Formats: C-alpha cells, sequence, structure tokens
RNA sequence: AACGAGACUCUGGCAUGCUAACUAGUUACGCGACCCCCGAGCGGUCGGCGUCCCCCAACUUCUUAGAGGGACAAGUGGCGU
RNA sequence: AGCGUGUGCCUACCCUACGCCGGCAGGCGCGGGUAACCCGUUGAACCCCAUUCGUGAUGGGGAUCGGGGAUUGCAAUUAUUCCCCAUGAACGAGGAAUUCCCAGUAAGUGCGGGUCAUAAGCUUGCGUUGAUUAAGUCCCUGCCCUUUGUACACACCGCCCG
C-alpha cells in the first residue's frame, strides 16, 4: 500500500523516500543521526515509517522546528555553533550555509597568519599528529 | 526414551548406518545419544579418544570458525537447533538420517599427496582412513554454509540445512560434493 | 572405444599396521586382507591415521605399493 | 550461450579457455570455447620443463589453448590439460 | 508467589506498565535528549524508557542490601567503544537515575532507610509481590 | 583360510563348535526376554506341543505360515518364526530373531579379540565373519528377511576360557535393522528366488519319490539325485 | 558488490501472490521472500506478522535472529 | 672419582582424615519483625522468599593455612637377552 | 569472576561508599579504611533474552576536520587529558613472501599491577568463553654422536685459478 510518492527534493540535498525519515534526513550535512531523532519528537510524528509518506504539511514543520531550536527547547548545548565566534549568538548551520561558514575559519587564521593557516595552506595535519610515517600520496 | 536421551526432541533410533565401512567411527545411538551436545573438555589425549565424541557435537565444534566466532559455543548451538528444524519441515524425514548420508556422499574414495622427485612437482595417488574421511567431510559441507552466508539475506542456519540436502542427495549444487570428485577426478590423472 | 568399462567398488580390511613411509612420514604401509578372500592380501599405502581392523573403500586392487 | 556446434566437448579436442582462477593442483577454468561450462587442468600436465615463476605461465584473464583429456558426460567434469599443445594447433 | 519464582524478562514488561496506569512517577522534562550513558551512540528507540527502568530499579532493591545512586549506575554500565581505540568499561549517567529514585521515593515505595543506602518500604514489597501472581496467572507458570 | 581339521576329540574341530555354538545361540534367545512377565499369545498356540504343558519351558517363538509365488504356477507355504517380541512405544513393538555369535580362540583362525577391539574396531569384528562364517552371517539374515523382522539382534559371547568350551561369558549386544542391513552386507534375495526356482525346474517334470537335494562333501556343487524309495 | 532491486511497500502483484505463494510453499522465512519476489525483506517481516493473525500461516518456532513459519499444518 | 643431567625448590591436581577460627562461614533453632496465600489450611501453623535478630547454641563440609598421608612402573596381560 | 592495589609514603600526596547539583565531563557536603575489618557478598566484558536496520561503501568503518564545555599544573600554543554537537575518508579480505602455536592449549573477551601531578594502542600478571588438527618424520632449516676426506686453522663468510 502507499504508492502515494518516493524520492523528492528539500533543501539542497535530495532526499529518498527509500529510507526511514530519520536516517533519510541525515544526507543533509549539520545534521547527524543523534540531531534528526530529537527534531522528529519536537515535532511529534512517527519515526517508525518511511520518508516517502510524509505529507508537505508535515515536512513544512520539520524545516521549521530544525531552523529555530532554541524557539523550541531543544538545548544550546545539543547545537552545532555556541558563540560562533564574532557573531554573539547560539546558531545551527546546514547545508549550503555550512561550507560558507567552514571556509569563513580558514581564511581568518591565515588572515590573523596563526599557526593554523599556515599549516592549513601548506596541506598538512593541524592538529597535533606526526606527519613522518603519515601520508603519503608519494614514496 | 526413559533410559536413552532423545536429542530434545530428535529419536537417535531409526538410524542407521549403511556403510559397514565407515560405522565404528560414525556412532550416534549406542548410548552416545544425549540431550545435547556438550563435553566437560575431554576430546582428546590419545588417537583413538577423539573418535568416541558423537558426530552432532562434531559438527558444532567445526562451525565455529575464523576469528570472530572462536569461543561462543553457545550461539553455535542455536545454528543447530533451526538446523534440524528446517531440514524437517522442508523435506519430512528423521533429520539424523539426512546428515548421515550427507557425511558419508562427501568423504573422499582415494586422494592424493606430494612426493619429491627431481626437485619438481610429481604427485602420488593414495587411500584414505575412514577416520580421515569423517573428519574431511564434516569440514567440507561446513565450509560452504560460511561461505555464502558472508554477503546473503540468508541466514547461516538456511544455508546449511540447504547444504545437507544437496549432500545427502548428491546434485553438485554444494561446496562438498563437488570439492569432492575434484580430488578422485586427480586421484585418477596421477595414480 | 569410448570412456572405459570399470570394475566395481571394493572392500578390504586392516590385519597389520607395518611402518610409516614419504617423505615427512604422511603415509602409512599398511597390510590389508581383501575381505572377500582370506588368503588374499596386498600392501597398500593409506594416508591417514589408522589404528587395526578398519576397513577401507578400495577403488582397484589392480594398484600395489612398494616403497616409493 | 554455446558459441560452439556440439554443447559438450569431446575427446582429444584442441579448445580454448579462459582462466578465472588458479589452483594448488592445477588450473580450475571456464570456457569460452563452448557454454560457460567448468573445466579443470592438473599441474602435472602443463609442461615438460621445470617452473620458476608461475605468473609468467598460467594466470587468470588469459585465453590459452588446451586439449581435453577426458570428459564424465553425465557429471559435467571436463578434465584438461595444456600438455600436448602445438603452435598450429592455436 | 516471591519474585524468585517467575521469569524476570516478563517481570519487568508488566511492572512498567503498571505504574503508567496509575499516574505513578513524576518524570523529568529531558527523556527526549538524553545519550543516557557515556557509552552509548544513541538516544534509546523506547518513547517510554523511563517508566521501564524504575521497574528494574525496584527489583534489585528486593534482592540486595539496597544501595545509591552510584550503585544503580554501576549496575546498568557496559562496553564502550573508543573506536580505533580498544573498548573498555564504563558507567553510564547519574543524574538520570537520581531523578528515579527520588520519584519511586515520592510514591513511598522506597525510603532512605539507615546503613548508607534507600530500601524498599513494606507497602513496596507488598506490590511488587502482588503483581508477581499476576505473572503467573496471565501466561501459566 | 582353512578350517579347524581337528578330530572329534578335540575341543576346537567343527563337530564340538558347531556343538558348542548350536548350544549357546538358543540358551541365549530366552535370556534376552521375561518369561516371567506378559507374553503375547496368538489366539492358536503352538501345534508342537499341548496345552498341558503348562511348565512355561517351551521356548518363545511362533511359527508363521506364509505365502509367495515364484511364478510358474508355484505355492510356496513355509514355516517361519520369530524368536522374542521388544516393547516399542505409541502400542508399537518390534519383532526379532535372536542369533548368537560364538567365538572360541581368535588367535586360531585369524580372528579378532573382540574383548579388546569391539568399541573400536566394532566393524573389523562383523568383517571377521565375513571371511570366517559368511555363510552363517547370511543364513541368519535370510532367515530374518524371511520373517519380516523389525530389529535384528544379536549377541557377542566367547570362551570364558578359551581352553574350556563349556563356560561362556556374554560381552555384548547390538540391535541392526535387517533390511538396510542387508543393504550393507550386500545381501540381496532377488537373487535367491530364482535358485529355489532352478530346482522346482528339475523336480515337478519328474514323478513322486523321495529324491536327495545334497551338497557333495568335497566339492561346491549341488545335484538332484533320482533313488529307489525308502533308501 | 552487485546491484539488486527491492520493494519498501507492495504493490498489485506482489501482494495478491502473497496470499496464494502461502499453500504452494511449505517453508516461510523473511529471507525465502526476498528472493522468490522482490521485497525489502524487513518488508517481508512484518508481512508474515499479519498472515498469522489470520492464520494462514503457523509459527513454528521463533527467536531473536531467526524465525521460521509453515503453511498451515496440515498433512 | 668429580661437575652438568637427575636429585632439589616453588606451583597445580587427591582429603566429609588431623589441627582451629565473631578481621571466615555453615547449620540449627530461639526467634520476634516484613512479605504474598503463593501451596495443605484461613490469614495462624506447616512449607516457600531474603533481611534484621542472633546466642552464654552447635559444627568446621564450604572459606582460610598449618602439620601429615597419597603414585612407586605398584598390580595384571603382552614384549624385551 | 579472579590476580591485586589503596592516604598516615618524597617533601605533599590514596582508594572511595553515601547525600545534593549537572545531559556529560564534573562540582559540592559528609563518613570509613594501617586493610579476610573500609572501597568490594569486587552487582566486569564476551556470552544470554527481546525490538530496529536489510546486502546497500548501508545505520558497515571512524580516519580527517570545525565550534563549544570540563579536569591536572607555575605554564597546555605545534591542539596534555576528558566530554558534547557537527564533518564522514581509505577500506568490500588482501601479491612476492613470512610468523606463532599441541590442552583449559590456540583464538575471542574483560580486568589488576608497572610508568603516573594529568595520560596506554605498550609491557607484565590474572580470570571468563573455549575449538580444528597431530600421536609423525629428517624433505626443508638447524642441532647431537660416530666413520671418512681436506691444499682449511682469521677455521668454506673458508681457501684458491687463468
Amino acid at each position: 500500500p502507499e504508492k502515494f510518492q518516493h524520492i523528492l527534493r528539500v533543501l539542497n540535498t535530495n532526499i529518498d523516500g527509500r529510507r526511514k525519515i530519520a536516517f533519510a534526513i541525515t544526507a543533509i550535512k549539520g545534521v547527524g543521526r543523534r540531531y534528526a531523532h530529537v527534531v522528529l519528537r519536537k515535532a511529534d510524528i512517527d519515526l517508525t515509517k518511511r520518508a516517502g509518506e510524509l505529507t508537505e504539511d508535515e515536512v513544512e514543520r520539520v524545516i521549521t522546528i530544525m531552523q529555530n531550536p532554541r524557539q523550541y527547547k531543544i538545548p544550546d548545548w545539543f547545537l552545532n555553533r555556541q558563540k560562533d565566534v564574532k557573531d554573539g549568538k547560539y546558531s545551527q548551520v546546514l547545508a549550503n550555509g555550512l561550507d560558507n561558514k567552514l571556509r569563513e575559519d580558514l581564511e581568518r587564521l591565515k588572515k590573523i597568519r596563526a599557526h593554523r593557516g599556515l599549516r592549513h595552506f601548506w596541506g598538512l595535519r593541524v592538529r597535533g599528529q606526526h606527519t613522518k610515517t603519515t601520508g603519503r600520496r608519494g614514496r | 526414551t526413559p533410559d536413552i536421551k532423545l536429542f530434545g526432541k530428535w529419536s537417535t533410533d531409526d538410524v542407521q548406518i549403511n556403510d559397514i565401512s565407515l560405522q565404528d567411527y560414525i556412532a550416534v545411538k549406542e548410548k552416545y545419544a544425549k540431550y545435547l551436545p556438550h563435553s566437560a573438555g575431554r576430546y582428546a589425549a590419545k588417537r583413538f579418544r577423539k573418535a568416541q565424541c558423537p558426530i552432532v557435537e562434531r559438527l558444532t565444534n567445526s562451525m565455529m570458525m575464523h576469528g570472530r566466532n572462536n569461543g561462543k559455543k553457545l550461539m553455535t548451538v542455536r545454528i543447530v537447533k533451526h538446523a534440524f528444524e528446517i531440514i524437517h519441515l522442508l523435506t519430512g524425514e528423521n533429520p539424523l538420517q539426512v546428515l548421515v548420508n550427507a557425511i558419508i556422499n562427501s568423504g573422499p574414495r582415494e586422494d592424493s599427496t606430494r612426493i619429491g622427485r627431481a626437485g619438481t612437482v610429481r604427485r602420488q595417488a593414495v587411500d584414505v582412513s575412514p577416520l580421515r574421511r569423517v573428519n574431511q567431510a564434516i569440514w567440507l559441507l561446513c565450509t560452504g554454509a560460511r561461505e555464502a552466508a558472508f554477503r546473503n539475506i540468508k541466514t547461516i542456519a538456511e544455508c546449511l540445512a540447504d547444504e545437507l540436502i544437496n549432500a545427502a542427495k548428491g546434485s553438485s549444487n554444494s561446496y562438498a560434493i563437488k570439492k569432492k570428485d575434484e580430488l578422485e577426478r586427480v586421484a585418477k590423472s596421477n595414480r | 572405444m569410448d570412456t572405459s568399462r570399470v570394475q566395481p567398488i571394493k572392500l578390504a580390511r586392516v590385519t597389520k599396521v607395518l611402518g610409516r613411509t614419504g617423505s615427512q612420514g604422511q603415509c602409512t604401509q599398511v597390510r590389508v586382507e581383501f575381505m572377500d578372500d582370506t588368503s588374499r592380501s596386498i600392501i597398500r599405502n593409506v594416508k591417514g591415521p589408522v589404528r587395526e581392523g578398519d576397513v577401507l573403500t578400495l577403488l582397484e586392487s589392480e594398484r600395489e605399493a612398494r616403497r616409493l | 550461450c554455446r558459441f560452439y556446434q556440439h554443447k559438450f566437448p569431446e575427446v582429444e579436442d584442441v579448445v580454448m579457455v579462459n582462466v578465472r582462477s588458479i589452483a594448488e593442483m592445477g588450473a580450475y577454468v571456464s570456457l569460452l570455447e563452448y557454454n560457460n561450462i567448468e573445466g579443470m587442468i592438473l599441474l602435472s600436465e602443463l609442461s615438460r620443463r621445470r617452473i620458476r615463476s608461475i605468473n609468467k605461465l598460467i594466470r587468470i584473464g588469459r585465453n590459452e589453448c588446451v586439449v581435453v583429456i577426458r570428459v564424465d558426460k553425465e557429471k559435467g567434469y571436463i578434465d584438461l590439460s595444456k600438455r600436448r599443445v602445438s603452435p598450429e594447433e592455436a | 508467589v516471591t519474585v524468585k519464582d517467575v521469569n524476570q524478562q516478563e517481570f519487568v514488561r508488566a511492572l512498567a506498565a503498571f505504574l503508567k496506569k496509575s499516574g505513578k512517577l513524576k518524570v523529568p522534562e529531558w527523556v527526549d535528549t538524553v545519550k543516557l550513558a557515556k557509552h552509548k551512540e544513541l538516544a534509546p528507540y523506547d518513547e517510554n524508557w523511563f517508566y521501564t527502568r524504575a521497574a528494574s530499579t525496584a527489583r534489585h532493591l528486593y534482592l540486595r542490601g539496597g544501595a545509591g545512586v552510584g550503585s544503580m549506575t554501576k549496575i546498568y554500565g557496559g562496553r564502550q567503544r573508543n573506536g580505533v581505540m580498544p573498548s573498555h568499561f564504563s558507567r553510564g549517567s547519574k543524574s538520570v537515575a537520581r531523578r528515579v529514585l527520588q520519584a519511586l521515593e515520592g510514591l513511598k515505595m522506597v525510603e532512605k532507610d539507615q546503613d548508607w543506602g534507600r530500601k524498599l518500604t513494606p507497602q513496596g514489597q507488598r506490590d511488587l509481590d502482588r503483581i508477581a501472581g499476576q505473572v503467573a496467572a496471565a501466561k501459566k507458570k | 583360510n582353512e578350517p579347524p581339521q581337528d578330530e572329534g576329540n578335540s575341543f576346537n574341530s567343527p563337530r564340538n563348535l558347531a556343538m558348542e555354538a548350536t548350544y549357546i545361540n538358543h540358551n541365549f534367545s530366552q535370556q534376552c526376554l521375561r518369561m516371567g512377565k506378559e507374553r503375547y499369545n496368538f489366539p492358536n498356540p503352538n501345534p508342537f506341543v499341548e496345552d498341558d504343558m503348562d511348565k512355561n519351558e517351551i521356548a518363545s517363538v511362533a511359527y508363521r505360515y506364509r505365502r509367495w509365488k515364484l511364478g510358474d504356477d508355484i505355492d510356496l507355504i513355509v514355516r517361519c518364526e520369530h524368536d522374542g517380541v521388544m516393547t516399542g512405544a505409541n502400542g508399537e513393538v518390534s519383532f526379532i530373531n535372536i542369533k548368537t555369535l560364538n567365538e572360541w580362540d581368535s588367535r586360531h583362525c585369524n580372528g579378532v579379540d573382540w574383548r579388546q577391539k569391539l568399541d573400536s574396531q566394532r566393524g573389523a569384528v562383523i568383517a571377521t565373519e565375513l571371511k570366517n562364517n559368511s555363510y552363517k552371517l547370511a543364513r541368519w539374515t535370510c532367515c530374518a528377511l524371511l520373517a519380516g523382522s523389525e530389529y535384528l539382534k544379536l549377541g557377542y559371547v566367547s570362551r570364558y576360557h578359551v581352553k574350556d568350551s563349556s563356560r561362556h561369558v556374554i560381552l555384548g549386544t547390538q540391535q541392526f535393522k535387517p533390511n538396510e542391513f542387508a543393504s550393507q552386507i550386500n545381501l540381496s534375495v532377488e537373487n535367491a528366488w530364482g535358485i529355489l526356482r532352478c530346482v522346482i525346474d528339475i523336480c515337478m517334470k519328474l514323478e513322486e519319490g523321495k529324491y536327495l537335494i545334497l551338497k557333495d562333501p568335497n566339492k561346491q556343487v549341488i545335484r538332484v539325485y533320482s533313488l529307489p524309495d525308502g533308501t | 558488490r552487485d546491484k539488486l532491486n527491492n520493494l519498501v511497500l507492495f504493490d498489485k502483484a506482489t501482494y495478491d501472490k502473497l496470499c496464494k505463494e502461502v499453500p504452494n510453499y511449505k517453508l516461510i522465512t523473511p529471507a525465502v521472500v526476498s528472493e522468490r519476489l522482490k521485497i525489502r525483506g524487513s518488508l517481508a517481516r512484518a508481512a508474515l506478522q499479519e498472515l498469522l493473525s489470520k492464520g494462514l500461516i503457523k509459527l513454528v518456532s521463533k527467536h531473536r535472529a531467526q524465525v521460521i513459519y509453515t503453511r498451515n499444518t496440515k498433512g
């Protein structure tokens, strides 16, 4: 039964109706599996059926509950970003905005030209790691 | 029945060994029928001591192999209880007679070995013990179900019960009756 | 002309074990009684661990063992 | 499907195979000179001389000419050999 | 009957349902955002996990001499997969168990008794053995 | 290979061993059985002795008189039997012919010491008597197949002391199913009914008279003799 | 790896065949429904739970990791 | 004749024998208390569940560690001069 | 379930029950332990029982990487350690070769001790689950004893010829 629809497009990534609801949503960047099993329960809907069985009325509510998480009482610590830095607030970042945000912080750390941006620009490991026996592309 | 254990439901009476060659290394019912296959952990400290322990237990032992399954003999017994169950529904027999045929049909009749001459490979055909046949036949069919369920949706229980059918009635859709005939085909050539 | 006509499956039993042979001790010389003729006896090479009094399944008795 | 007039090869006929695996006891190979039926080559009957390398002889993904030494008609075991091959047959 | 006689997989699954009917257990707000232990990688599937765990709490107090918030966590803790590092054991959450035991105590099925631990009230012990026979009444022991 | 050629004054002779063997084989038929417990009774009692035999020192036996046809409008009506019945379950029972495998000495006839080798070389023991008593084995199996037994029982018995042909001891018992057993020992009765056919091909075209069919004592050939009658 | 086709919900022919495959097959497991039809396999799990409530199939054994179902237990 | 080997030391495996124990237990009641009739009976009692109560109770099987005993190719059947 | 370990020691430091606060890391208030006495009737993992996922580089795998929160210290940047959210790579059973192992043994699985202000993918011990295969041989590698040959004794990795 329930032949109504299948694969669909939502914001910035195409989501199949083939998979279960929570796991389907995870493909969108900035949303992990842990982040989705919360947001579905705040929306008060089943996670025990497929994503192709959601109606347009329902999924319209999903993105609102997602993109204003503080106002639907998901805690601050449970977000991606707490006080971004130089923006002054708690934030939740999703697919195509995530990349834009990410590229800024790279640029910033070469602007000041800390140790970080130099390691980034040289293409070497940022964190404390040995590079003597780690890597190869070359040999 | 009140003086001799079944298997928890499966008779060990009306079970035969239909060779005169391979009995006295296949036995299951002389008094060796028990409710479960398990031991206290005596199975070998003499060469003859291996033979005595049941065929059904030997099957459970050789089922757990390849790293992640070693030391999980209780998980292994789950697969065997489903096996007999599936064999009985699927064809309808005393499901031990299935297994006895499956062992006897998978044991080789002649085998090859190596012999060193001129620093080059030469091969020689030789015979095989009844105890060797049983050990080989238990090895071969257990490899089949292990192999099939490595990416199939089917569970190992289903795979194993299928593998005993195609062995018990030769049909060359099993990993065993194939590999049996490969050895004998070699043994004809170099002899 | 086509393929061959072959003898039927024979059965013969051990009377005595002789000693182990091969280049790693992997072969075993053995004396066997034909199990239909009680004065007939052939020597064989048998791979597996054997005791005495157990029965084999020979595909032929044309073959006979020596030492190598 | 079959590429040949008969489905099964005969005895002493020249055929072609394509290696799909390399065995301890020789080479188990598929035919592409008939159906995709199985045929087994044995190690002894590949050459009459020594063999140092082994992948500079037979290897996977090679058409190799061979002679069908024996066949079990009922079972479908096509015994095979590479020992008797001449370039004229190739 | 004593609770010893019956299966325990059956025990909890009727005891959890019992409580939720009677309006019992004032639950914490956080119950839909809670990993539930440090060694998990996900939230529970269950939407009534609080009711289930309070069952298992009260049962263990019947058997053993009773112990605090620390000991309950040690009973529940399991294995922690640290990824590339080898697995090790660790303890789970505390603040959940601290809400469980205080919620039970509000109903007076437990109470802070002497010798460093809460112990189950005679009213509590009555209610356990009452439903213990209900299990045998149901299926047939 | 060469049977005992000892004279009739010796324990190990053809006669004394056959005496030994036939003495024991029916003694153990009843030792298997509970004569102090309930018997199954046919409505027809034994016609070889009266019912004024109240001792119950008749053997446990009943005598099937059964039908066969060999073709050529032949009707065979021959006595067959069982020796014991064994309690089954679900109101069923298992009919058994009991016979007993004696031994005198292992090492004077190229045999196996069963005491040493019964458990390990169970099969080799039975293979002994397919080389030394193969006549008697299939004779017993023919009787069991004539009867249609559910289980073929045998008893392992040997001399208690190998120089004393009177004292013997039971060593074990093993139940085989006679027909799957016949599949194992390579015995088939399809052959057998052409034998009895071929003998009836002689006698029927002859007239009435005491005719003798025997086996020659030093050659392998049977015959049909026509004798002046009363000889 | 490979590509195998599967369906997460039923359409006409699958569903209609599902009712009539039952008396034709003695063994019924979710795995066997994966091959004879093109079905996800988790679909076949709950599909058999439905049938047992009608009594069109019979349970014969159950476990955490494997479950067996039979035709009607008739003969 | 000497050194090494062995012998030796430690450890494991065999004690309802011996020695003795609230910084070790068990059993037995005395129990009184809690619990459910859950079984005969009625809820008591008898039986079942653990905990407190336990002693000026009984014991040392379990736990603990000391003294001792036990295995030697000893017995039997083969084989070896 | 077991071998252990624990402040009163080095110079400033232990193991933790219980109560309260926090999603967690953690904080805070009280109490015991010189230890068959307190932590600890060590209420550990694999295993066992029931849901969910479905042959899909998938929810397998967790590398790389962004932001935030704690603890140790005189100081944590080239990220000490720990925690939360997000990011989601190689890898779908592995060439030529090669290691180790015979009974509570191999393998799977957890724990204590060691180093330690903070911190084991290491090492050393301990429990738990627990197979298959052999009862042999000198083929390879190597070792012991005798006999034999030697232009060798820096001993064949030696020596020596055009």
